[PDB]
């Protein structure tokens, strides 16, 4: 339960929760300069509106 | 009749719209001269003798005469109607009502902007310039000058043998 | 007035057009390595536009150096389209 | 650094009588052998035809590796009684098609720097006539195939021209009984069915190489072993349409540099992919790096070497 | 500091301030100088010659380069070091009321337990 | 806008809740349209059908983790004494983090990082003290 | 040891297996070569 | 104050106009003129309005180099039409 | 600049210059005020000394100050429709 | 490309210094151009359908870029006036213009163009240029790094690491993992231009050579993570010893040279009161790690990449400086602990 299994699940959480969030990053978006050039459009808007810089 | 440059300044954006839209490479090549040519007439106004003809000699007698021969080359599939495409009437309707809802607020004056700088009116003082100068009059009056900035002249020298020498490279 | 002088001369092309229409009833890529040369010796010449507008307050000596260096330069550009341009 | 701007320069003292010919495709008996040692006579080099050591010939120093130093089970008796599973049959062929490759290389590099003309006994232009006549019969599997097409897209159209002069020799269906009568008793007892898929697909083999527009000339078995009638058909017949007329400065400067260096030719040779007739197996890959080590020629490569030259510390 | 007030913009070494005397022999130069016979180890571990050690003698050259270009930078971090102390000095005497002094006290501090 | 942020801070220092819930809506689904921004990216089928349908699912899940996270704040504040701890927030941060279990039928995920979920959100509240800084100057 | 059976694994193609992309094949050794045909080639006059 | 209001408005046309793409690619090589068209009567405005005099050259410059984008980079659409049958932002390979 | 210019000078970049005539620029009363007082290094880095100066330079170039009052003058001429309005011009 | 392929890459080479020595912000925008017109011909070379496809998009997405700069420089005009490359004055134009320099090296919200252009290049010099040509932008953020606003670049700086630290998990191309760790060390070279604008700059003294040193390690043809395993047991195997100690002074590693700039980045940032943000940088390098962790298995781990073809004759590549500067790349930590202070 616990030597093997409990007291080792710290690290093995944040490998398959990261692994997870690597797999996010990578496999997402299948080629395409539409898809990349479409996520600029939000960045500005985050920038100008959700942040409040000028 | 009392506007001048303020008239010449919608029509500027009235030829932009075919470029945030898709109109094709023929129709929305048009529209760079119209808002070309109108666009002198914003240059000229406040004076400029040298540099509001330039327009007309490279970025209409020049750019898009290049831009001509491409649209043969590459992509001319038989020019289309720009209407009966889907999206393209969408952006162009919406590209046009962003500027016309700010020329109903020109009227009484102050008009509601997203910057922070204020419009009011500025007939008279559109231009904000006095006669001061009289022979050899202007600062674009005596616009390009070899002294001074010699610098310069090495370098866009240097840049304009470098295009010829690498699309020759590339074809 | 140049604004009245221009639209006067464009109305009535147009009515021209009108007379004809209403009255009656009953490859090769070779071409592209020229029109780039045109652009890129004509910015040159944009240049070399101010010459005779230009020279007539500022010193001769500082300006005949930097006159000439572009003329040479666009005779390089020139010298380049000597080693193998095509059969064009 | 390449130097271009000095006196050693592409296309000067060249082209004039320098043009590569290669007679290859001409059976399983060396017809093409001995007639290519007499076609020698307007042409400044002749090149020997390659076998399992033929990499090995030069290479660094003289005398030839021995067996498995050179090859894990490479023989060219082997294949003349060719076993199924376990064994030769495919990892010769691409030993023999990367040997070809790496003295095409230097035999360009001889063309290329000083105009002399070099002539190639079996090209690589006829390596996969070699491999489709055992196709038919069942020795090599379908996923092996793949395995050498993949190669042959790659490591071909890097260079530029293949060959201006080609000579093809069809013989009689019965060239088994002048493969009989030859001296090597290993080379005896060949298969009949894999001489005459030979032949039947030299003949698709010639005809996409004169679809090219590079000069073909055919030769019977009666016109064979001439000097005299060679020699002046190769002369008199005149270079046209062929790829082999390309650009003396962009083009001849690239195929220069890839031809010079032994490494970069042969980089793209080697495949990522992974095959049951290739050796995988990292545990005997070990052992052979340690033995080719500890080997008198090579060991420490390049010029300097202890117990073998040695002259100057810097 | 980051940029310059006093010293001059764009310079080989100092020039400006010249006298601080750099450092003969020191520990810091025999360390680069180790790099420069380590990278003439190396260099036949890419290009495949007999011994590292006992191979070409062109290591003399690597030496020489990592000592070379090691002494001017090791000079150019004596002067920098030297500046960021004498505008660290000048900016407490001509102020003085920024920094202030305190010594000798009695002051009771929390005892800790077990 | 930083302004709305600013304005999280003020509220709690009294008693009163009914506006701060209101507050934390926008929050929430402010940081979930620029998530719902980034999902266009990776080609919506057809036009507004199911465009709507993608940006849907996105924002109201997100406004809903902020709604719940004002309101169980309040609650285990009026509940015992004590103004403002990081023991507080934490039963506040398990409960934003046990309704993304909801949106998919798997009982876990949400659950299964609840605790991970709930210390990120203590540690916001852990930054009210002056010994934690996000951005400086000097 | 490692064995051709993990060299496959890391071989040429996503590094990590596709989710939605896995129709995008594996690019050439030495640079691909595109569509050698799809066009016009030496015009025709009547 | 006035008249900048409403080509700073122009800007943002062609400044989107740029970020937008629908099949063709001719149309970011258009605006590109057009956003150094709507640079060109901004710049030109400051300095003759507030007289600078020695200034005045520096749109000149500008309009050369803005010519040499729009001809070495349109000069790479043509390569395009060369290796592909027609221009499109929808035929891509790279990954 | 990451790397400075020495001995020879490529500049003329900077307002309120040798212009390329005797014809001076139109702020050029203005533009003076703001080079004689970040001359200095500890003026502009502090940016508290050069305020109001600075101001009077961002009135010359823009005209917000004036277009602002010349405003409320235009507005209250137009607002007297059918009562006393000065006319002399 | 005989002698005038020195000429192209002289002029990249001289467009920085017009970058370098400049005190007008036209001036700049030439030297942008300068090295626009001369990198597409070194992308191209060969000419690839790839190569194609890989130049377009290294132009459009970086034309447009310098076009958004260059409204910054007009604004610059309308507002404070002066044509000086000292400081942006206004909030309105630093905006514009951050943005622009995120398109070329905060690429948080910009690194899309990245690991498909530096994929698309058929050779191995092409390599070393695009981990060049990011000296020329950073220039222009040393000279102006006052005025602007804060909020909206340590963004560009901490979404960078986060994207790059997750961007090169799933991909086996080798040309792709050194895009994404570009990205990574983007995150750290964005985050000391507002605190303390010294070892900002020596941040690229670190990067570049042991970029450098990387690709030229790659003399020796491989593009996968499984052409890179074979070289152990077929090719030179002491060669990969290079191309291990390398791989670990990419990442975070107290013995080697690539953790002195680690150093310093968080040390002037604790001293600006700040432990939250340095933190999240600490944490995000971890995910670094594991790319180079994963690419140093090819050159310790046995992996089974034999093959039936074999090398003996030697290998004679380019290598301009791949002997003398992975020397400095793989130890420089007790050689340069007051060399801060020598770059600027």
């Amino acid at each position: 339960l616990l030597d093997l299994i409990w007291l080792e699940a710290i690290l093995p959480k944040t490998i398959s929760l990261a692994q997870m969030k690597a797999s996010t990053l990578v496999t997402n978006q299948k080629g395409l300069i539409k898809l990349y050039f479409l996520s600029f459009l939000i960045t500005i808007l985050i920038s100008m509106i959700l942040f409040n810089f000028h | 009749m009392l506007y001048i440059v303020f008239i010449l300044s919608v029509i500027f954006v009235m030829g932009f719209v075919g470029f945030s839209s898709k109109p094709s490479p023929i129709y929305g090549g048009l529209g760079l001269i119209v808002s070309g040519g109108v666009g002198c007439g914003i240059v000229l106004n406040f004076g400029g003798s040298f540099l509001g003809l330039m327009v007309f000699l490279i970025y209409l007698g020049g750019m898009m005469v290049v831009f001509g021969y491409t649209t043969a080359m590459a992509t001319e599939q038989y020019p289309e109607i720009w209407l009966s495409n889907k999206a393209v009437l969408g952006a162009f309707v919406t590209g046009l009502l962003m500027e016309f809802f700010m020329v109903y607020y020109v009227l009484k004056d102050k008009e509601v902007e997203v910057v922070f700088e204020f419009n009011g009116l500025g007939d008279w003082v559109i231009y904000d310039t006095g006669d001061s100068g009289f022979f050899s009059e202007e600062a674009m009056g005596i616009a390009a000058l070899y002294s001074y900035g010699t610098w310069l002249v090495i370098v866009t020298g240097w840049s304009l043998l470098i295009g010829v020498v690498v699309i020759m490279e590339i074809t | 007035n140049l604004m009245l002088a221009l639209l006067t001369n464009f109305t009535l092309a147009t009515l021209l057009v009108i007379i004809a229409f209403w009255l009656p009833q009953l490859f090769s890529m070779k071409f592209f390595l020229v029109a780039i040369t045109f652009l890129l010796f004509d910015l040159e010449i944009a240049l070399l536009l101010p010459l005779p507008w230009a020279s007539q307050t500022a010193n001769l000596n500082t300006m005949l150096t930097m006159a000439l260096f572009l003329i040479i330069l666009l005779a390089v550009s020139l010298a380049y389209e000597w080693t193998q341009k095509g059969l064009e | 650094x390449x130097x271009x701007x000095x006196x050693x320069x592409x296309x000067x003292x060249x082209x004039x009588x320098x043009x590569x010919x290669x007679x290859x495709x001409x059976x399983x008996x060396x017809x093409x052998x001995x007639x290519x040692x007499x076609x020698x006579x307007x042409x400044x080099x002749x090149x020997x035809x390659x076998x399992x050591x033929x990499x090995x010939x030069x290479x660094x120093x003289x005398x030839x590796x021995x067996x498995x130093x050179x090859x894990x089970x490479x023989x060219x008796x082997x294949x003349x009684x060719x076993x199924x599973x376990x064994g030769n049959s495919y990892r010769l062929q691409a030993w023999l098609y990367a040997s070809r490759l790496l003295q095409y290389a230097d035999a360009l590099e001889h063309l290329l720097s000083t105009g002399q003309g070099v002539v190639l006994e079996r090209s690589i232009y006829s390596d996969f006539v070699f491999l489709e006549a055992m196709y038919r019969q069942g020795f090599i599997r379908k996923q092996c195939v793949d395995h050498y097409n993949q190669v042959k897209k790659v490591t071909i159209c890097e260079y530029l021209p293949p060959h201006v002069v080609v000579y093809v020799d069809v013989p009689v269906p019965e060239v088994q009984s002048r493969i009989q009568k030859k001296g090597n008793p290993h080379e005896m007892k060949i298969t009949s069915a894999y001489l005459q898929d030979i032949e039947n697909a030299y003949k698709g083999t010639f005809l996409p190489e004169m679809s090219e527009k590079c000069e073909v000339l055919q030769y019977s078995a009666w016109e064979a072993q001439d000097a005299e009638k060679v020699v002046e058909d190769i002369e008199y017949l005149k270079y046209d349409k062929g790829p082999w007329l390309d650009q003396n400065d962009r083009n001849l400067h690239k195929l220069r540099m890839l031809v010079q260096d032994k490494l970069e030719v042969l980089n793209y040779t080697s495949i990522p992919v992974f095959l049951p007739e290739v050796t995988v197996g990292a545990h005997q890959s070990d052992q052979v790096f340690q033995e080719f080590t500890e080997l008198p020629g090579r060991k420490y490569r390049a010029g300097y070497n202890e117990d073998v030259g040695d002259k100057w510390i810097w | 500091x980051x940029x310059x007030x006093x010293x001059x913009x764009x310079x080989x070494x100092x020039x400006x301030x010249x006298x601080x005397x750099x450092x003969x022999x020191x520990p810091r130069l025999a360390f680069v100088g180790f790099l420069g016979y380590c990278s003439g180890l190396i260099d036949n571990a890419i290009r495949r010659r007999p011994v590292l050690l006992a191979g070409l003698h062109r290591q003399l050259l690597y030496i020489t380069s990592f000592v070379f270009v090691g002494y001017y930078l090791l000079k150019r971090q004596d002067y920098m070091y030297a500046v960021r102390d004498h505008d660290m000095f000048s900016y407490i005497k001509s102020h003085x009321x920024x920094x202030x002094x305190x010594x000798x006290x009695x002051x009771x501090x929390x005892x800790x337990x077990x | 806008a930083k302004t709305v942020l600013r304005q999280y801070w003020d509220i709690p220092e009294g008693t009163e809740c009914h506006r701060k819930t209101y507050a934390t809506t926008s929050i929430g689904g402010a940081a979930g349209l620029v998530v719902s921004a980034y999902s266009v990216a990776l080609k919506t089928p057809t036009s507004f059908l199911e465009g709507v349908a993608r940006t849907g699912r996105y924002t109201f899940t997100a406004a809903a983790i902020g709604a719940i996270f004002g309101l169980t704040s309040c609650i285990s504040a009026q509940v015992r004494e004590k103004p403002d701890d990081p023991l507080n927030y934490l039963i506040g941060g398990c409960a934003g983090g046990l309704i993304l279990g909801a949106r998919t039928r798997s009982y876990g995920i949400g659950a299964a990082a609840c605790a991970y979920m709930g210390l990120t959100a203590a540690l916001v509240k852990m930054g009210q003290l002056e010994g934690w800084q996000v951005f400086a100057e000097p | 040891q490692p064995d051709v059976e993990w060299a496959e694994q890391y071989g040429g193609a996503v590094m990590y297996p596709t989710k939605e992309t896995a129709h995008w094949k594996p690019p050439p050794w030495n640079d691909v070569d595109p569509p050698k045909d799809t066009l016009v080639s030496n015009l025709t006059l009547n | 104050s006035m008249v900048y209001m409403n080509i700073m408005m122009a800007f943002t046309v062609s400044l989107v106009g740029l970020l937008m793409y629908r099949s063709h690619l001719m149309s970011s090589l258009l605006c590109l003129e057009g956003m150094m068209l709507s640079l060109f009567v901004m710049a030109a405005l400051t300095i003759l309005n507030s007289h600078f005099t020695l200034a005045s050259m520096m749109p000149i410059i500008l309009l050369v180099f803005a010519a040499c984008e729009a001809a070495l980079g349109l000069s790479l659409l043509v390569m395009v039409s060369n290796t592909y049958g027609t221009d499109y932002v929808q035929n891509l390979n790279l990954l | 600049q990451k790397r400075l210019g020495v001995d020879l000078d490529r500049w003329m970049t900077i307002q309120s210059a040798e212009q390329p005539h005797k014809i001076p620029s139109r702020c050029h009363a203005f533009e003076k005020e703001w080079i004689e007082c970040a001359h200095g290094i500890g003026s502009i880095r502090a940016e508290k000394e050069c305020k109001i100066e600075f101001e009077d330079f961002r009135e010359c170039l823009l005209r917000q100050k004036t277009m602002k009052r010349l405003h409320a003058i235009r507005r209250q001429r137009e607002k007297l429709i059918k009562e006393g309005k000065y006319t002399p011009p | 490309n005989p002698i005038i392929f020195i000429i192209i890459l002289l002029t990249i080479m001289l467009g920085t210094i017009i970058v370098m020595i400049s005190s007008h912000w036209l001036l700049v925008w030439i030297g942008f151009e300068m090295n626009m017109l001369a990198i597409i011909p070194i992308m191209m070379k060969n000419h690839n359908p790839r190569a194609t496809e890989a130049s377009t998009k290294y132009f459009l997405t970086q034309s447009t870029a310098s076009m958004l700069l260059m409204m910054a420089v007009i604004i610059n005009l309308m507002f404070s006036g002066q044509w000086t490359v000292m400081k942006l004055f206004n909030p309105m134009a630093s905006m514009l213009m951050t943005m622009a320099l995120a398109m070329k090296l905060g690429m948080a919200p910009f690194h899309f163009w990245v690991p498909e252009v530096t994929q698309g290049i058929p050779l191995s010099s092409g390599l070393i240029l695009l981990t060049w040509q990011k000296l020329a932008p950073m220039s222009v953020l040393y000279q102006i790094f006052p005025s602007i606003n804060l909020n909206l670049i340590l963004t560009l700086s901490v979404l960078s690491i986060l994207i790059g630290g997750w961007g090169g998990l799933n991909q086996t191309q080798l040309r792709k993992i050194m895009a994404y760790s570009s990205i990574a060390h983007m995150g750290w070279m964005t985050a000391v231009l507002p605190y303390n604008p010294t070892m900002t700059l020596l941040n690229l003294i670190i990067y570049i050579i042991m970029t450098s040193t990387m690709f030229t390690m790659f003399m020796a043809n491989s593009t996968t993570t499984t052409l890179s395993l074979s070289h152990t047991w077929n090719k030179t195997p002491i060669m990969t010893v290079l191309i291990l100690a390398t791989l670990l002074s990419m990442g975070g590693l107290p013995p080697l040279s690539g953790f002195m700039p680690k150093w310093m980045i968080i040390q002037e940032m604790t001293k600006n009161n700040s432990i939250i943000l340095p933190t999240f940088m600490a944490i995000t390098a971890l995910l670094n790690l594991y790319f180079y962790m994963r690419l140093t298995y090819s050159t310790t781990l046995t992996m089974f990449p034999s093959t039936n073809n074999m090398k003996m004759k030697w290998q004679f590549p380019l290598m301009k400086k791949m002997t003398f500067l992975p020397t400095m790349v793989v130890l420089s930590t007790m050689m340069l602990p007051l060399t801060p202070m020598l770059s600027v």
